[PDB]
């Protein structure tokens, strides 16, 4: 809606924002994935100290 | 902004001044005192010789012939005021093209200026078309073709008109510079045809400059206004606008093309 | 709607009226009373002087020559009715272009309608180009070809019509100076030349109006039938468009030479 | 099927029949009885007056002058059978173009027909180029440009030739319609120049039509055959084919542009 | 190979022979004289380099072949770059149009000269008989003037067109779309050569007519 | 570098020498070489500074035309390079390059061809000179000398006019194109429009020159 110039500005803004949003989502997700790896490594540290059968199950 | 005819006209004017007008001015100035004294002393000498020895008609023929020679030489030496006439031509173009037939109040603009403004309107519309072509990466070269069409129409109209204005100005400068040689050609009967031909060409290019000034100003202002209204919004038909542009351009180009023949024909029609 | 030739013609008519017709009317009206009285007093004075002086034949020479001068001056000053003639030229163009050869009951109208049909086809081609983002510039080229053909045909015809109208207006304005040329024998050639040019541009205007109307109507109908559907061959349609355009263009090109040639052929 | 020149020729022929031929026929029909009786009564009256007082050469000059006027008026008024002469031209075109120089027998057809067939071959090649452009979505506009060049070459050639044929036909129709007035010009010595000029123009446009019929038919048939052999297969060089098309088109166009001057020059060369 | 002017010239020559020459005969010496005056002059009058033997159509065909081959190379490059390749298509179109327009102008004026000379030779005997009677002398005068006009035409186009077309052919034969030649320079040289040759040729016909008029006849 | 008019002019000059001039010299011997060198060198002298104003050191007509055309073609090549950068959305720059190239080529070709025509005609007339100088021996053949002199004057005026005007115009065009840049500070439409306007203005001015030369030659009685 609106004048064709407003349409142009809206479309260019959408394009730039879409590219930037893609990049930012990827970056933050990768940070989360690294923290996920740290958590998995922690779970395996617990596996070494397990004593009874109920604990390991 | 678009400024092409103003710098070109100023360049041609400086060239035509510095060579055609300035050479004629300095050459006339250098000989004016010498020729003045020589003509005076020759008049005295011939008067004495005719009153003592030579064939003479004392009061009628000698005085009348001296008067004819003096008036012709005075007029021919009045060419030493060349800058006056060069400014006269360079101001005859804008005064006539400004508001003689346009009917619009004039701030005091000229020829090259108005051609530049109208061509700027056209080229701005072409630039907007190019910008739209840039927006649509693919499916955008249609706007590039639109811009090329607009650019070519505007440029070709402006070029034809301005080039004939330049031709008129250059021709008038050369003729004014060579004027004295052809005004001295009235002294002898065999060389009269030279002055007749020079006068005919002066009339030809004067009529050319008048006609092109007036008609080109009117047509180029109309084209400039039309292109200044053009817009690539959602409300105007692109085909209608581009077609109107090309129609106005071609209509102006052919009308102008008829003008040189008209000027030459009128100059020939006047006897001279 | 598409209105381009009506505003342009009205603008040019206003410029010609204010600057070529009104100025001539203003000059003739200012001189008519003074020149009238001066000519009458000169007639009286010259009659008395010739009957009391230089030899003249009052019964034949004086009355006949005075009658010649009087008729020529009367016609020349009757050119002060410039508005009638300019409106006569303004009425001439549309009355003939409307139905002389069309057969369908202003001229700045038929050219606009035919060009509108052509430019509508070009616009449809541009729209088809817009639909196909890539593989669509072919339709852009089709639209450019249609636009150029329609525009160049219309521009040539209309510009020659404009030349005829401007020239006839200028000649009608400068008329009286040339009707006055019949008074003196040496200046008769000026009237002959003015009459020849008037005949030239009148024949020009007749030929262009008639033939251009016919050709532009044919082109308009052809383009109005053009459609980018699946049942019409695009190459055939565009080729017919360009052929009609070029045929009309060159036919119109021959016409100015014809008008000038007939004007020269009539003695005058 | 492709039908362009048949409808166009029929339309132009109907227009010329309604506006030139029919008006001339009606005008002659309106004057024939009245002029006939008036010419007869005037002859009787002048005979009585010359035998009863006027200057006369009774048997030689009167009979000779009367016979001259009568024969000339009989031919001009007989020009009133215009419908025969218009049909004669419209049939002179196809009879010549059908088999005079083709050699290969054609059962029966018209003339513009051949221009339509050759233009159809060219436009079919252009259409195939456009189809190839459609196949390659991107990297296909090259075929679009090929189709544009083919279309333009064919259209320019056909339009140039057909338009000069149309000019010849229209001019001949107008001259045949105005014939009787200029046949009457023979009667008046001051008005003989009108008949001379009319005859010269008639000869000009008749030579014009002969030359275009012949040469245009030959050139357009050559172009049609060449385009009919053009193919976008893997065995034909596209550059060679398109270049041959443009070369043939331009060669034919420039020849046809030299023909009108030749016709006018021949008409001028014959005294008339 | 590129063979366009040889077949077209043969077609026009055979059409002329069957109609004008054969009807007038029922000449062949003078017809062959014209058809051989074209190649002998165009081959070596102004070229300098001694060609073994060919005809005017042959040389025009070879030069046009060089030009069209460069256009084909540009089209091939356009095909390689699917997108960003239509620039090479435009280059090919420019090359093709320049070559075609030059060759067409030259060959078409050669064709006009040949056709006109053949028609004049066919109609010759009438205008030779025109010398019997004093009133009909002007007919022979005009026929001779036209014969001189078209002979000068054919001489001038043969020589100048052969030279210019050979120059253009050599220039285009050295054109390459490698990494070492500037594309703009090459295409600009092509268009400049083509336009210079066409406008120079456009002046020749007026020269021929002017000389024919200048000689009294 | 761009060198097209220098080799072409040298080729035409060698051809004209070996055919028109050397044959005439040998026939008469059984002093044209000077009159031919003078005709060739008349063009360089006028173009270098007669109306050009800028004091060029030393060059020939072909040299100046080549340099200005090189400026134009370099701008066209830069446009082509920009078109190459933008794979799609780049053919606009290709069209810009085509426009620039065609404008430069059209104007340079029109002036160069008219210069070539003048040189060829003058050399042919100089070669045929003696046959028309001998025409003054007999009264009926005086008209041949009159016509030859008129044509000599025609083509001399032609060569002078094209030298001067073409050099001025072509140098103006060359400077303008040499300032053209595809940066972010310059309007592309303005630049291309100025290019086409300058080209067309120069071309139609050059078109009017031959008629002027022929008319002046006719105006002088001869």
């Amino acid at each position: 809606n609106g004048s064709v110039a407003d349409m142009r500005r809206s479309i260019e803004e959408r394009s730039r924002t879409a590219a930037a949003t893609d990049k930012a989502v990827g970056l933050r997700a990768y940070e989360g994935a690294q923290q996920r790896l740290a958590q998995i490594e922690g779970l395996m540290d617990e596996i070494s100290r397990t004593q009874d059968q109920k604990a390991i199950e | 902004a678009f400024e092409l005819f103003t710098p070109l006209f100023n360049k041609i004017d400086q060239t035509t001044a510095t060579y055609v007008t300035d050479i004629s001015s300095r050459a006339i100035a250098a000989i004016t005192p010498v020729v003045s004294v020589g003509l005076t002393l020759g008049f005295i000498t011939y008067g004495w010789l005719i009153i003592r020895g030579a064939v003479e008609m004392p009061v009628a023929e000698f005085l009348n012939r001296c008067l004819r020679i003096g008036i012709i030489v005075s007029i021919a030496l009045a060419g030493g005021l060349y800058q006056g006439e060069i400014a006269n031509a360079i101001t005859t173009v804008p005064d006539e093209l400004a508001s003689a037939l346009l009917g619009n109040p004039t701030q005091g603009a000229s020829a090259a200026a108005l051609v530049d403004q109208s061509a700027q309107q056209g080229f701005d519309r072409a630039s907007e078309a190019f910008e739209e072509a840039g927006f649509f990466s693919s499916d955008g070269l249609l706007y590039g073709l639109f811009g090329i069409i607009i650019l070519l129409a505007t440029g070709l109209l402006a070029a034809i008109g301005g080039a004939f204005l330049l031709l008129a100005k250059i021709a008038l400068a050369l003729l004014a510079g060579l004027g004295p040689l052809f005004i001295l050609a009235l002294i002898w009967q065999p060389t009269h045809r030279f002055f007749d031909q020079w006068a005919q060409q002066v009339l030809n290019y004067g009529l050319l400059i008048v006609l092109f000034a007036a008609v080109f100003g009117l047509l180029m202002q109309i084209f400039g206004s039309y292109m200044a209204d053009l817009r690539f919004d959602g409300a105007q038909n692109v085909a209608y606008a581009i077609g109107g542009s090309v129609i106005l351009s071609i209509v102006s180009i052919v009308l102008l093309m008829q003008l040189p023949s008209i000027a030459s024909g009128l100059a020939g029609g006047i006897g001279l």
